[PDB]
Parts: structure tokens; C-alpha cells; sequence
């Protein structure tokens, strides 16, 4: 059963492109080509991806390793003035806390589950997250 | 004067040896507000504070290792940055590095750079420490910026709960004769229990301020309270003390004080 | 393969290795333990290649690396030999075990010091 770690217990991760980082049934990986954030998303998406999206602390729990600073898929719409991510969910609350570094409309995932808001055209790593079946 | 706050944060090192613990001293609008260890902060719970301190120790206990130190025994390594809120809404910001209580190395947010003293040993010292920051991109300028927004934050946050440390105290006033003594009198005028620091006390014959040398003065000195005193003095003829008042200014408060009978 | 494993159900996998990382402080002694009782050991850094990804770690955490004052050198608790070229060791505390920081350096530290830990499989 679930209490133990024995070779029964184990499973295949994935399906994930190909030398992923497989976790929880979320497929990740990091660019270390800086790029702004249209180029970072553009990148994720030319990969059948987007980029990191935060949904969960105990499921994305590896979110607190992470060194240094990521775009991940969140942007602020001024009309609603309120953050939310690529695919037009809203930012659940008690997720990120959120701090103004740089006035811009993207911003930087950092350990532990913190976003820098940054200005979309500064060239930053990024991190691309796909979720399997 | 500016909203602040202040993280201290120190680590040791015995024979080489960097010792397991740190310490973070934080000081909101100038004072002692928590200190913090590996494990705890204490005020004078803490729980989202010790995350971010206890991070920073570990990235500091890790920056003296790669300081080269031909002497032996005790030495200290200090991260030290503050933050600023002003009254305008503008923000100030610093970010030093103390190594055996001597500044080595400040970062500057407005340039994005660091800058060195003049000394051939703080440079030393420096070039030890942003080699180490280059090899792995441990400190990077947005490292250095985000710690800032953080320091902010946490100001605001404090700011926007309540705990505000700080508030006006009008100066007591009491005018006292004494060393009445061939025909002259010393008056004293003294102000106490007062915040903020800030005061003008000064004698006036006829309403015009005496000369500094013809008075004399007390120091500021803490009340042990959170408060000040101070006073001043000045030499008249017994028959003149109409014709002597004492003049304080605090905090938009412009008061006139005669001698009492 | 789009496929990773096997490992554990709620582990890390990359590259067919899998790893967990462990936020409750522990002496190398007790964190050791604590990843054999997961059936995994500590962190072993075999390649820079296969585990590129330990390049974006932060802070520093115990791994498996020991020092045995005899021989005069630095090995895995498995008893391999640390390989040249892959870990720059850094003297930060007096003692005989290994902190793992980024990029693939190892840091002195007393093995009594409690420290975070990462777990990776005995798939070796």
C-alpha cells in the first residue's frame, strides 16, 4: 500500500517530452537562454507546453528548490486589476505571494512560492510545465 | 524622518571553522524588533520570517568559506540592509557587507553595481566574495534587487498592521530659578518626556533669542522610557526675569514659557 | 520515452533517477537513515550530464559524500569513489560529511550540524 516506498509501489511518471522532470503527473523543464516573456511563451507552447503555472503547493511542492528567478505563466490585466495565468484561470489565493520588483504586466516565479513582477521585455530563464493524460 | 527596516545578519567563523549558528537582528523605525536564529525569531509566531532569514544565513555561512584568512581564531562576516518609506512615498535602500566589523562591500540599487572601499585588504576581501557570486550566479543584480522588494514589503506589511512604534510626544515644560547669588539668578527651562527628538529650546530677551555663549545647554538625553529631555539656562539680573521667556518649538508646536511669580 | 521510472509514487523522476528533498532538519547520521527508509540513499553525484538539474538547487543540503581520515579522501556512503571532475569540495565547518550546493560543489560541514537533505534511488 501507500504508507511504504518498495519496488511494488513504484510507477512510470509521465507520458512527458523526452528528459523532463516528472512530478505528481506534471511534466517540467528549464531554459537557461534568456528570453522575455512573449519569446519564453512562444518557446513553451512551440513545445506542445506553457509555461510554469502554480496551482498547487503540496502537488508542485519541488517549486521550493528552485534558485533564481523564472517566468511562469502569469500576467495582470488592467481592466480587472488582478493576476491570472495563460490559460485564463485566476490565481487561487494562498498560492504566490506577489511583490512589485519592477513595474510591468509578467512576473518571475522564485522560491518558495513567490512572484517578481517584472517588466515583459527583460530577457529572463523560464520554466515550461505540461501536464500529462 | 523615514519609516525603516534594518536586517543585521551576522555569521562566525573559529579557526576557519564557520559555526552552525547565525543571527538576524531586524529593527523596525529604529528599533530592536526581532532577533532570529536557525530555528526562531523572538520579538522584544514568526514563522514566515524565519524562512526568509534562515535562507540568507545559509547563502552568508556559505559566502565565509570562500573568504582566503591567514589569521586565526574569530572572525565575522555581516550582510546589513535597510529599507526605507519617506514622507514624499520615496524609498531609500542599502545593502553592506562587514567582515570583522569593517565594511568591505555595498551594493547600490540606483547603479546596480557594487562598490569597494579604498583599502587593498577590502578589496581583497571583496573580489573573494563576488568571484564566489560569479562561479555559480549565487548573488545576481536581481537577487540583490528582489531581496529589496522583499525588505519593503515586510515595511508595508508591518506598516499596514499596526505595528507602528512610533507617535508624537509634546514636550512637559517647567521654568525653575535658582543660584540666586549677588543680585543674579540662574532660570532654567527644561522640556522632557518628549518624542520625536527634534527641538528648538532657546532663552529670548524681549522676545529676541540670546546668543548661544550666553546660554547653556543640556544634552538629549533618552528618558529610559522611549523619550527625551533636554534644558537651557541662562544668567539674569534679579528685578529683569519679565523680560525672560523660554521659546520651544516641537513638532508644529510653537509654545513661549515666562519665569513663574 | 515519454516515460520516467519507475520510482516512488509522489517523487521527483529525471532521467530515470528519482529524488526527493527533505525540509525537516537532520544530522547526515539521521537523514541517511531517514533515505534508506525510503528505499534511497543520499543524493550521489555521478554525472553532470544525467543530473544537469542539480545546477538549479537552491541552498545546501546533505548528500552521501563522507571523508575517511585513513585513505585521505572523499566517497559515497556506498563505498564508490568520489570521480574527478565532477564536485569542487569547499573546507566551510570542521568535519567528515558533505553539504550539496549548487553548481556541483560540496561543502565541509560537521555530520552532527542538522541540515536538509535530498534522498535519490539506489538505482546505481
Amino acid at each position: 500500500n501507500q504508507e511504504v516506498q518498495i519496488p511494488l509501489t513504484e510507477s512510470y511518471c509521465g507520458p512527458c517530452p523526452k528528459n523532463w522532470i516528472c512530478y505528481k503527473n506534471n511534466c517540467y523543464q528549464f531554459f537557461d537562454e534568456s528570453k522575455n516573456w512573449y519569446e519564453s511563451q512562444a518557446s513553451c507552447m512551440s513545445q506542445n507546453a506553457s509555461l510554469l503555472k502554480v496551482y498547487s503547493k503540496e502537488d508542485q511542492d519541488l517549486l521550493k528548490l528552485v534558485k533564481s528567478y523564472h517566468w511562469m505563466g502569469l500576467v495582470h490585466i488592467p481592466t480587472n486589476g488582478s493576476w491570472q495565468w495563460e490559460d485564463g484561470s485566476i490565481l487561487s489565493p494562498n498560492l504566490l505571494t506577489i511583490i512589485e520588483m519592477q513595474k510591468g504586466d509578467c512576473a518571475l516565479y522564485a522560491s518558495s512560492f513567490k512572484g517578481y513582477i517584472e517588466n515583459c521585455s527583460t530577457p529572463n530563464t523560464y520554466i515550461c510545465m505540461q501536464r500529462t493524460v | 524622518e523615514p519609516h525603516s527596516l534594518r536586517y543585521n545578519l551576522t555569521v562566525l567563523s573559529w579557526d576557519g571553522s564557520v559555526q552552525s549558528g547565525f543571527l538576524t537582528e531586524v529593527h523596525l523605525d529604529g528599533q530592536p524588533f526581532l532577533r532570529c536564529d536557525r530555528q526562531k525569531c523572538r520579538a522584544k509566531t514568526w514563522d514566515r520570517e524565519t524562512r526568509d532569514l534562515t535562507g540568507n544565513g545559509k547563502d552568508l555561512r556559505m559566502t565565509l568559506a570562500h573568504i582566503k584568512d591567514q589569521k586565526e581564531g574569530l572572525h565575522s562576516l555581516q550582510e546589513i540592509r535597510v529599507c526605507e518609506i519617506h514622507e514624499d512615498n520615496s524609498t531609500r535602500s542599502s545593502h553592506h557587507f562587514y567582515y570583522d566589523g569593517e565594511l568591505f562591500l555595498s551594493w547600490n540599487l540606483e547603479t546596480k553595481e557594487f562598490t569597494m572601499p579604498q583599502s587593498s585588504r577590502a578589496q581583497t576581501l571583496a573580489m573573494n566574495v563576488r568571484n564566489f557570486w560569479k562561479e555559480d550566479a549565487m548573488k545576481t543584480k536581481t537577487h540583490f534587487h528582489a531581496m529589496h522588494a522583499d525588505c519593503l514589503q515586510e515595511l508595508r506589511r508591518y506598516l499596514k498592521s499596526g505595528v507602528v512604534l512610533r507617535r508624537t510626544v509634546p514636550p512637559m515644560v517647567n521654568v525653575t530659578r535658582s543660584e540666586a547669588s549677588e543680585g543674579n539668578i540662574t532660570v532654567t527651562c527644561r522640556a522632557s518626556g518628549f518624542y520625536p527628538w527634534n527641538i528648538t529650546l532657546s532663552w529670548r530677551q524681549d522676545g529676541v533669542s540670546l546668543s548661544h555663549d550666553t546660554q547653556q545647554w543640556g544634552d538629549v538625553l533618552p528618558d529610559g522610557n522611549g523619550t527625551y529631555q533636554t534644558w537651557v539656562a541662562t544668567r539674569i539680573c534679579q528685578g529683569e526675569e519679565q523680560r525672560f521667556t523660554c521659546y520651544m518649538e516641537h513638532s508644529g508646536n510653537h509654545s513661549t514659557h515666562p519665569v513663574p511669580s
